[PDB]
RNA sequence: GGAGAGUUUGAUCCUGGCUCAGGACGAACGCUGGCGGCGUGCCUAAUACAUGCAAGUCGAGCGGACAGAUGGGAGCUUGCUCCCUGAUGUUAGCGGCGGACGGGUGAGUAACACGUGGGUAACCUGCCUGUAAGACUGGGAUAACUCCGGGAAACCGGGGCUAAUACCGGAUGGUUGUUUGAACCGCAUGGUUCAAACAUAAAAGGUGGCUUCGGCUACCACUUACAGAUGGACCCGCGGCGCAUUAGCUAGUUGGUGAGGUAACGGCUCACCAAGGCGACGAUGCGUAGCCGACCUGAGAGGGUGAUCGGCCACACUGGGACUGAGACACGGCCCAGACUCCUACGGGAGGCAGCAGUAGGGAAUCUUCCGCAAUGGACGAAAGUCUGACGGAGCAACGCCGCGUGAGUGAUGAAGGUUUUCGGAUCGUAAAGCUCUGUUGUUAGGGAAGAACAAGUGCCGUUCGAAUAGGGCGGUACCUUGACGGUACCUAACCAGAAAGCCACGGCUAACUACGUGCCAGCAGCCGCGGUAAUACGUAGGUGGCAAGCGUUGUCCGGAAUUAUUGGGCGUAAAGGGCUCGCAGGCGGUUUCUUAAGUCUGAUGUGAAAGCCCCCGGCUCAACCGGGGAGGGUCAUUGGAAACU
C-alpha cells in the first residue's frame, strides 16, 4: 500500500488481468476460506479492467452495460 | 460604536432581518445582548413587527443606529416618542 | 410501473373490480400455477403494507416520513396513517371520479391542472385538509379525459361534496376508515414499521 | 414509550462467542443518471506557493503642487501664444482615526483554555450618550518642496524654504498625590463622603451664516470631570480521558519580610530569612486531543463525534523581543536570527495564501482564477461619497435531504415476439397496437415581481439654541431619486408520447425460481456454509422480487449487544472466590430521646444567549426549508421554609 505495509490480498473475478507494478484499490472483504487474506482487490480500479462477459453483478467486478 | 442594526436571516433567495442590539465589533451575524421583534422584506405589503417600546430605554442609554433600520422606527414613532423625551 | 401486474401480487382489485383476478389468480409468472406457499409475518406484513402503498404509488421514501408524521399525530397511530394516505391529493383526484385509475389521476395532477383555493397544484403529495376548494381553468376546461369520466358517473364518497360540471370539491370533518379501505387489513403496517 | 433470527450437537436445554436485519455519514468506490428548490463541499500536509485582488479613509486637519478660465491685459500668423487666481477639480507627502474588528485554520495546549455558577474594597475601557465645566498666552521645528551628493537597484545622505486640529512652553482648572481634620459603614486589607493646605495637570481649531469688522452664532472637533452604556483582564468552587507494566515529584519550588515591577493582586522579579508545598480522592510523568451550545444514536439511563452555522481561547513560514496606539506582543506592521524561495553589476536587497480563487504536492477524495457593493454590515468623513474576496449572488460535483418526472385512460386477441413445457399449454398481460388525452417539465414566443428601506437635495410644522423672523440643529410629514442576481424566478399562450431507469437480490437468515452451462475445476461467501455430472447458493438466459435518480459494496460510529448489566448480569460443576488470617486507611450502624440542618424536601428570586431538538401556529405551489410564540435543559447560586429518615 501506500501506507508503507505489505498485506497479501484477494483477486475476486473470473481469472485477472494484474501483473506486476499496478494500481490496485482495496476494498474491506472478509474471506474465511483463504488464510490470511483478509483484504479483496476491487475489480473495477483505474487498473482493474472489468472482468469478460458479465452482466449479472454489473456494480461489482467492474463491468460496463455492455449495450443498450 | 454600539448600533442597534438588522441581523440577516433566511433562506438563499428570499432574506430574513431581526432587529438586534450588538456591538459592531462582533459580525454580521455575531453575537448580542438583546433583540427586538423583526423585518419582513419579501412580503410586497407590511408586517415589520417592532417590540416599540424596550429600544426606547437603550436609546436613553445611548446606541446609535442606521438610518435603514432608524426609519422603521419613524413609522411606528419610537423615535418621536423619544424626541418627546429629550424634549422632556 | 404496469399497476396491475403488482396487484395480481397482491390477489386482489385493487381499484376495485371485477377484473384482474378471473382466469389467472394465481400471482405472476411461470411459478404462478405452481401453487404458492405459506408465508411469515414478515411475508405477510409487506404485502399488508403494499396492499396499501401500491394503490397510490409512493415511494418508500415518501411513505416512511408519513409514518413517522402520524407518530406526532394524537389518536391511535393505525388509523391516523389511514387518514393522511386518504388525504393524499391523489385519491381526492381519484374520489371524486375524474380518474379511472389512480395512476390516470397522477397526469391530473402533473400536467392536467388544477386549482387548490388559487393559482395551481403540482404536487401529487400534497396533504389535504378540510377547508379547501378544487377546480380547473379554461386552459383544460373539458377535455376527453374529463369528458368521458363525466359520463362515467361513478358513486360520491359520503366525505366529499361532488358537481359534475361545477367540477368544485370539498371536504367533511375526516374522511372515515370505515368508508375508505374496505379491502386493507390495518395495525399491521404500524407493527412492520415498528421494527 | 423497549420485536428478533442462523450457528456448537445424533437429538435437548443452558452457557458463551460472533454473524444478521436497523439508523446515520463533511464519506469514497462500481454502475447508471432528466429537472427544481434548500444545505454542505481539503479530515491527510498548520507542506511548499506562479498571478490578480482581500484596508483604507479626511482638501470641511494642512502646506504645496496640480489643472482651471470668471474675466483682466499682452504679442501677432486669425491661427494662436499667454500672464493674472474663476467656479471648481486632482491628492505624492504631512497630520487625524482605522488597520487589534471583519475572515480563515486546528498545530500546540489535560489547564481556571473552555463549560457553569461566583467574587473584586484589586482593575481597565478611545470611538456612545447624558450632565458638569470649559476652551487663555506664546514658542521652536520639519516633511513635501527644491539643490547637490552617494547608490545596479533597493534607495540613502547633506544644505536651504514651509505649514497645520502636528509638536513644545506659560496661565487657570473639582484629576491625582501629599499633609491634617471630620462623618458613616463594611468583609481584614478597609471603604465611602466632606473640609483645609501644598504640588503640578490641560484645550484647537475648522465649517457655514450673521456682523458694528470688535466679533457673534449654530455645527463639527478639542481638554477635563461625573455617571450610565460598552467590552476586556485577574481570581474562585464545581464539571467532561487514557494508562500504576507512570509512586514519588518540585528549591523561586513553597513560606515570611521589605524592595522593584505591572492598569491591577501576587515569587510576577530580586535580596534576606524560614523549610515547606504537592500525593493513593493518583501528584509528577507519558501517549493522546482545541473546548461548548450542540450532531448522531438509544425506548430511557447512557455511548460516539466536536465537521458546517453560533460562543471563546490559541496560532499567523519556525522561534524570540519590542514599539506607536484606549486596546496587540499585531493574519495581509517593524527589528532580529533559522530554513527556503527570488533578484543583484555579488556590494546588496525584497518575500510569507491556514484572506478569495487557482495551482503544485500529499492522498481513496473534496468546487469557480465570475459579477455586485442593490440589500445587509463594518472603515473613516459634516455629508454625498469612497473602500470593502465581510457579504450579496452566479458557476462546479447526484454529496446529502426533500420535491417532480420518465407518459396517461381505454383496449383480450390474451396479438406478435420471448421464455418454459408433462408440447394441451403456461407466463412476460392490458403490457404493446389501436383509440382518446393533457403539457408539470422539455420546446417557442410574450408579459414581468418583491427584494428598494433609504440616504442626499428639496418642502413645510414643531421644538431648540441664537444679536436675531440671520442661520442652523434635531423631530415630523411631502416630493424626488437608487437592482449584482436578471427579463432570472414567475405567469400567459402555442408544440409533440414526443427528451428521459436503472442497479441489487432471488437455498435458510429474507420478499422472490426455473432452464442451460458447468463437474473440488472455474467461481460465490456477512452468517450457517454451496460445486468431485441432474448447482433454486457458481456463470448465463428467462422470469420474479427489492428500491428508485439512484442502487449496491467499502470504512467509520451508535444500536440490536441485558454481550461491562446504576436502571439493566454473575461466581458448586458453564469464564469467576483471594490458601487462610491480624488488620491501618475507606466502606457501612442496634434501641430511646433532645437538638442541629451538611445530605434531603420545597418555595421565591437571579440565570443556563440565539439558532437546533420539542409544544403550537404562520409563511413560502406543499414538502424540505423558513418564521412567530412557548416549553425544556443547571449534582447553579442566593434566600426562606420542612424535621421522619442519613
Amino acid at each position: 500500500l501506500t501506507n508503507g505495509i505489505e498485506v497479501t490480498a484477494y483477486i475476486p473475478g473470473i481469472g485477472h488481468n494484474l501483473q506486476e507494478h499496478s494500481v490496485v484499490l482495496i476494498r474491506g472483504g472478509r474471506v474465511k476460506d483463504l488464510p490470511g487474506v483478509r483484504y479483496h482487490i476491487v475489480r473495477g480500479a483505474l487498473d482493474t479492467a472489468g472482468v469478460e462477459n458479465r452482466a449479472q453483478g454489473r456494480s461489482k467486478y467492474g463491468t460496463k452495460k455492455p449495450k443498450a | 460604536a454600539v448600533k442597534i442594526r438588522l441581523k440577516r436571516m433566511g433562506a438563499k433567495k428570499s432574506p430574513f432581518y431581526r432587529i438586534v442590539v450588538a456591538d459592531s465589533r462582533s459580525p454580521r451575524d455575531g453575537r448580542f445582548i438583546e433583540t427586538v421583534g423583526t423585518y419582513n422584506p419579501v412580503a410586497k405589503p407590511a408586517e415589520v413587527k417592532i417590540d416599540e417600546e424596550l429600544a426606547l430605554k437603550w436609546l436613553q442609554t445611548g446606541a446609535k443606529p442606521s438610518d435603514t433600520v432608524r426609519n422603521l422606527f419613524s413609522s411606528q414613532g419610537i423615535m418621536e416618542k423619544f424626541h418627546n423625551a429629550k424634549q422632556g | 410501473g404496469p399497476s396491475w401486474k403488482l396487484s395480481r401480487r397482491l390477489g386482489i382489485s385493487l381499484s376495485g373490480t371485477g377484473k384482474e383476478l378471473e382466469k389467472r389468480p394465481y400471482a405472476p409468472g411461470p411459478h404462478g400455477p405452481g401453487q404458492r406457499k405459506k408465508l411469515s409475518e414478515y411475508g405477510l406484513q409487506l404485502q399488508e403494507k403494499q396492499k396499501l402503498r401500491h394503490m397510490y404509488g409512493v415511494n418508500e421514501r415518501q411513505f416512511r416520513t408519513l409514518f413517522d408524521k402520524a407518530g406526532k399525530l394524537a389518536g391511535k397511530h393505525g388509523e391516523n396513517f389511514m387518514i393522511l394516505l386518504d388525504s393524499r391529493l391523489d385519491n381526492v383526484v381519484y374520489k371524486l371520479g375524474l380518474a379511472r385509475t389512480r395512476r390516470q389521476a397522477r397526469q391530473l395532477v402533473n400536467h392536467g391542472h388544477i386549482l387548490v383555493d388559487g393559482s395551481r397544484v403540482d404536487i401529487p403529495s400534497y396533504l389535504v385538509k378540510p377547508g379547501q376548494t378544487i377546480g380547473v381553468r379554461e386552459k383544460s376546461r373539458n377535455l376527453s379525459i374529463i369528458k368521458e369520466s363525466v359520463e362515467v358517473n361513478n358513486f360520491v364518497p359520503e366525505y366529499l361534496t361532488f358537481d359534475a360540471e361545477k367540477l368544485e370539491g370539498t371536504f367533511t370533518r375526516l374522511p372515515e376508515r370505515s368508508e375508505l379501505a374496505p379491502e386493507i387489513n390495518e395495525a399491521l403496517i404500524v407493527e412492520f414499521y415498528s421494527r
